[PDB]
């Protein structure tokens, strides 16, 4: 039917929106505010990681349209490594923004020490290194296989596939979702009993706006990361039909999260847009 | 009380004043006489 | 680069490192400016915190407060108030006991609170207001409440209403949504007066953190 | 006495005004000097290291070293040629509105809200700059301090009082009184015999140091005078106030000779300084700029726009090579 | 100001000696330190240099690799450890204060030295060895193998005097700039590779040996020594 053209249009829209949003975010943060605040450094890191994730959409679209592998093994290794590496970087930058906001509100005395720009740079460097570990592992372990009569990229080396799938699921979904939920709910609960957001005719609306923005962020993350991990786990625990077609819709949602990251964390900011 | 202020006002008023033209000519003469020595009009 | 110039550059770099370390150490400090009148509006809170300008340093709950007595500056406030544009808060004291005492004590310049609330630098600087001599108010209020202080009262007697009336009157001069005014009652006998300013300072720094996080 | 003295004072003031009016006009007076048009000064140096608002700077005699005072409690002696921190002097008081460089280069002065003018010795043994002669005796804050020589200093304060001190004994030797409002600025004559003093009473008073008395007064302003400076000739001075205007007075004529104001300028003047020849008058404003007026044509010859906060202090080299401005953005820059 | 030397004496060849210097009366942590040797009958010679913060350390090429220089600012003590002592190491050693900023006076103070007896450089030579000479004016020349005028208008020749039984003292730093505690009768002049020291109205207590030292680029090379005697 019209499934492939619809999915390709979804991928193209995700590509265009992600590139435009990331480029605009980078341009505004390098032309203004001089990256003198920790949240600006985190926003720069997230925008860079999301851009490096989203410069992969024609590759996956061409893979689904040509159905085997029209790129070559060098391109396979570099694309797989870049995809995994910047995936982990984006997710960990989400987690560290959540922890930074929790420290900024719930522990304001100690936030005078931990929330320095230099320390933010340190955690950014550790994020880069911890993601580069998985990137190196992917670029050294992955390979192409002919299986049927179709060539395809994978992590071909037992338990050298399922263990990696479980490890990436734990280190990419469960811990970051737990941290987002806990830090934001503690932040809002503490912020209820705070002036400038108290029970008046002009402060409850601002507190409700903040809470709505927080729930938007968490719902976007959960909705756009759940189906891909659920599908890969139900696959790991005759694949050419609409079951195989749903794989790239799950990929489309996973990339849609990277497209919506700078719409949520940058465009919906008071310090931004001015 | 204000007798000191009155005496100071009398002493300040009882001075010699020269016309505006003399003062303006003096400032113009000093500005021309040192125009060549003013670079803003390099070590860095 | 000569040997002397290289050694000079090394000295300059050492000086820069010392400046950065001193600034890092001093960025944790909290600057509060203390203001009021001579009728027990300054000395009681300075004492309970534990020539031209007096410093009152202390460390409360791992926060370095330093209070800024400028009461000896018997001059115009306009030409030195810009030195306090970066302070966390203004601890301003207003005497209740001078509701009938002539000086009137409530009418200092007619605008002792108006000038502080709107002097073009304290447009977002919070004010911690302290109501002075509550015990003498409770033992004194039975003498002409509706008087030269405020001839618009039309209200009840005794402490718990007159004090609230004067507090609301002094908060009514704010005219600022972002700025907040924190009021409290003092007697110069209690020991819980560092937490009143401490919780306030926590509120201002949480608000500043929210503004720096791009959520307000 | 109660009214006769007041009537006599009013009559004397009216007679002084009439004599001033009759001693005016004479042989508007511009002679088509062919003004400089537009001068494009550019930032040659930037001096980072201050972590608070820069309140005052002063140049040295050699036009290569300068001293800057910040609100973080530090004086810094910079080598402006190579952007080197020659000295970093900590201060007991972190609220300083003035700083001075001794013409001999051996001392610096610092003062502010603590009502003390502290001298610091640079060219001494033991390799450290140490405090010597914390001069005290003012009741208000010090707004300015200028060195006469290595032994004599002059300090203007907020208690409507200027003072001449000798540093060897630590005692004030002359008191200048007569201002009604707080005194904000201070400029010394080139011959170190006279000085002008501007106050918040919208009055500038010209004083003789040796005699100790106000030789004359000028009352042509409408708000608090903030800055003052002598012409290099020593026969005129210029000043600025919070009414967004600058005024050039002359010593001998005892009148207001010229006024620099603009319709779009509604911000006060923080610092005023001339150039070497006196043709240029550079003034720092609250609109974050630093305008350069032509002192003989009363037009905005140029604009120095490189600061992201209030331009607070403004100095010019003795040889006219550089103009250094310090603002509240913790950075001071050098223009050429 | 008091820089006191300690250690030395008579040693056997192949041994090690730890010369120490105690500094008092000045801010030791902001001063660069030099070790300068002198032969029992010849001129001065530079040994080692340590800077403030223990950042930049320079050694003499003739003793590089076997000599170590160090300091302790809480204890205010300079140290020079010397291993594999040779026959040329028989000399008497000096600690030298120096400070480097705009208008500073390096090599200003020299300590009272200590004796030790073992049982792309630049040539800096003075064409005169001895001048017999009070009440007159003398002029003493020094020559270099390279021009000492750097592009910033600064010449780097320092004029020192050594009295018979006294530590060396600085007269002039940077080509005719006098020092603290020096009479105005002394003066300097000259240009590239040709420098003159002028003493007008030579009074007594000027008998001794004069040296010219260069600070343009390490290593530090002294002159030969112009001896003035009555
Ligand atoms: C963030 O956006 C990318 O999402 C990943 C999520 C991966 C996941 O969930 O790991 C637990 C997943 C699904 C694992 C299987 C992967 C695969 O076999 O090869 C693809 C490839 C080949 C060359 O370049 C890329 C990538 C792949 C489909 C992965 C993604 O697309």
């Amino acid at each position: 039917p019209a499934i492939p053209v619809i999915i390709t249009a979804v991928y193209s829209v995700v590509f265009v929106v992600g590139l435009v949003g990331n480029s605009l975010v980078m341009f505004v943060i390098i032309r203004y505010t001089k990256m003198k605040t920790a949240t600006n450094i985190y926003i720069f890191n997230l925008a860079l990681a999301d851009a490096l994730v989203t410069t992969t959409m024609p590759f996956q679209s061409t893979v689904y349209l040509m159905n085997s592998w029209p790129f070559g093994d060098v391109l396979c290794k570099i694309v797989l490594s870049i995809d995994y590496y910047n995936m982990f970087t984006s997710i960990f930058t989400l987690t560290m923004m959540s922890v930074d906001r929790y420290i900024a509100v719930c522990h304001p005395v100690k936030a005078l020490d931990f929330r320095t720009p230099l320390k933010a740079k340190i955690i950014n460097i550790c994020i880069w290194l911890l993601s580069s570990s998985v990137g190196i592992s992917a670029i050294v372990l992955g390979g192409t296989k002919v299986r049927v009569d179709v060539i395809e990229c994978s992590l071909q080396f037992s338990w050298w596939d399922l263990f990696m799938k479980i490890c990436v699921f734990i280190f990419a979904f469960v811990i970051p979702v737990l941290i987002i939920i806990v830090c934001y709910t503690l932040m809002i609960l503490r912020l209820k009993s705070v002036r400038l957001l108290s029970g008046s005719r002009e402060k409850d609306r601002n507190l409700r706006r903040i809470t709505r923005l927080v729930l938007v962020v968490v719902a976007v993350f959960v909705v756009c990361w759940t189906p891909i991990h659920i599908f890969i786990l139900v696959e790991a625990l005759s694949h050419s039909t609409a079951a195989l077609s749903s794989y790239y819709f799950c990929i489309a949602l996973g990339y849609t999260n990277s497209s919506l990251n700078p719409i949520l964390y940058a465009f919906l900011d008071e310090n931004f847009k001015r | 009380q204000a007798r000191k202020l009155v005496e100071q006002l009398k002493m300040e008023a009882n001075i010699d004043r020269i016309k505006v033209s003399k003062a303006a000519a003096d400032l113009m003469a000093y500005c021309e006489a040192h125009a060549k020595e003013d670079p803003l009009l390099n070590p860095f | 680069l000569s040997a002397e110039e290289r050694a000079a550059l090394e000295r300059s770099k050492a000086i820069e490192k010392n400046l950065k370390e001193d600034g890092i150490s001093a960025a944790k400090d909290v600057k509060l400016l203390l203001l009021g009148a001579g009728e027990s509006g300054k000395n009681t809170i300075v004492k309970q915190m534990k020539t031209g300008i007096v410093e009152t340093h202390f460390t409360f709950k791992n926060l370095h407060f330093r209070l800024f007595d400028v009461g000896a500056q018997r001059s115009e406030r306009k030409k030195w108030i810009h030195c306090f544009e970066d302070v966390t808060a203004i601890i301003f004291c207003v005497a209740l006991s001078g509701y009938d005492q002539v000086l009137n004590r409530m009418h200092a310049s007619l605008k002792l609170f108006d000038s502080i609330c709107n002097n073009k630098f304290f447009i977002d600087t919070s004010i911690i207001l302290f109501l002075n001599k509550k015990d003498l108010f409770g033992e004194k209020i039975k003498k002409s409440p509706l008087t030269i202080c405020f001839p618009e009262y039309t209200g009840p007697n005794t402490y718990e209403d007159a004090a609230a009336y004067i507090q609301a009157q002094f908060e009514s001069k704010n005219r600022s949504p972002n700025k907040e005014i924190y009021c409290h009652m003092t007697c110069s006998t209690d020991t819980n007066n560092i937490q009143v300013v401490f919780d306030a300072v926590t509120d201002i720094i949480i608000a500043n953190n929210l503004r720096g996080c791009g959520l307000y | 006495e109660l009214d006769q003295l007041r009537q006599e004072a009013e009559q004397l003031k009216n007679q002084i005004r009439d004599a001033r009016k009759a001693c005016a006009d004479a042989t508007q007076i511009t002679n088509n000097i062919d003004p400089v048009g537009r001068i494009q000064m550019r930032t040659r140096r930037t001096l980072r290291g201050h972590l608070a608002k820069i309140y005052a700077m002063h140049w040295g005699t050699d036009s290569r070293l300068l001293v800057s005072a910040s609100q973080d409690g530090k004086l810094i002696i910079w080598d402006s040629y190579t952007t080197n921190k020659v000295h970093a002097i900590p201060l007991r008081s972190s609220w300083v509105m003035t700083c001075a460089y001794a013409p001999s280069g051996n001392y610096v002065a610092c003062g502010g809200l603590d009502n003390i003018c502290s001298i610091y010795n640079l060219k001494t043994r033991e390799g450290n700059v140490r405090v010597s002669r914390e001069l005290a005796g003012h009741t208000g804050y010090l707004s300015c301090c200028r060195f006469l020589d290595d032994n004599q200093i002059v300090t203007s304060s907020g208690d409507t009082t200027c003072a001449l001190w000798d540093i060897e004994t630590g005692q004030q030797t002359t008191t200048f009184t007569g201002h009604t409002g707080d005194v904000m600025s201070l400029s010394l004559a080139p011959d170190t015999r006279l000085f002008v003093s501007g106050a918040c009473d919208a009055s500038a008073k010209l004083w003789d140091v040796r005699e100790g008395m106000c030789r004359q007064t000028f009352t042509g302003h409408e708000s608090d005078i903030n800055a003052i400076c002598f012409f290099p000739n020593g026969n005129a001075f210029a000043t600025g106030s919070d009414d967004a205007t600058c005024r050039l007075f002359d010593l001998r004529a005892d009148q207001e000779l010229m006024t620099y104001s603009h319709d779009n300028i509604i911000c006060g003047i923080t610092s005023v300084s001339f150039s070497k020849s006196g043709r240029l008058l550079l003034a720092g404003y609250d609109d974050f700029n630093c305008n350069v007026w032509d002192a003989l044509k009363a037009d905005r010859a140029g604009v120095l726009a490189g600061h992201d906060n209030r331009v607070s202090c403004l100095g010019v080299t003795d040889d006219g090579m550089a103009v250094a401005t310090g603002s509240w953005d913790s950075f001071l820059k050098i223009w050429n | 100001v008091q820089l006191v030397e300690s250690g030395g004496g008579l040693v056997q060849p192949g041994g090690s000696r730890k010369l120490s210097c105690s500094a008092s009366g000045f801010a030791f942590s902001s001063f660069g330190m030099h070790w300068v040797r002198q032969a029992p009958e010849k001129g001065l010679e530079w040994v080692a240099y340590i800077s403030s913060g223990s950042g930049t350390i320079y050694y003499a090429d003739t003793v590089k690799g076997r000599f170590t220089i160090s300091r302790d600012d809480p204890k205010n003590t300079l140290f020079l450890q010397m291993t594999s002592l040779r026959s040329e190491d028989t000399a008497m050693y000096y600690c030298v204060r120096s400070i480097y900023y705009y208008g500073s006076s390096p090599f200003d103070f020299w300590g009272q030295g200590t004796t030790l007896t073992v049982s792309s450089d630049i040539v800096m030579t003075q064409a005169t060895s001895s001048v017999p000479v009070p009440g007159e004016s003398v002029s003493i020349s020094c020559r270099s193998s390279k021009s000492l005028l750097h592009s910033n208008g600064n010449t780097y020749l320092y004029w020192f005097l050594q009295r018979p039984g006294q530590s060396p003292q600085l007269l002039i730093y940077r080509m005719s700039n006098l020092a603290s505690g020096v009479p105005d009768r002394f003066s300097g002049s000259g240009s590239g590779t040709a420098f003159t020291l002028t003493i007008s109205r030579l009074e007594a207590e000027d008998v001794g040996v004069y040296y010219c030292m260069q600070h343009l680029e390490y290593p530090l090379t002294f002159g030969a020594g112009t001896k003035l005697e009555l």
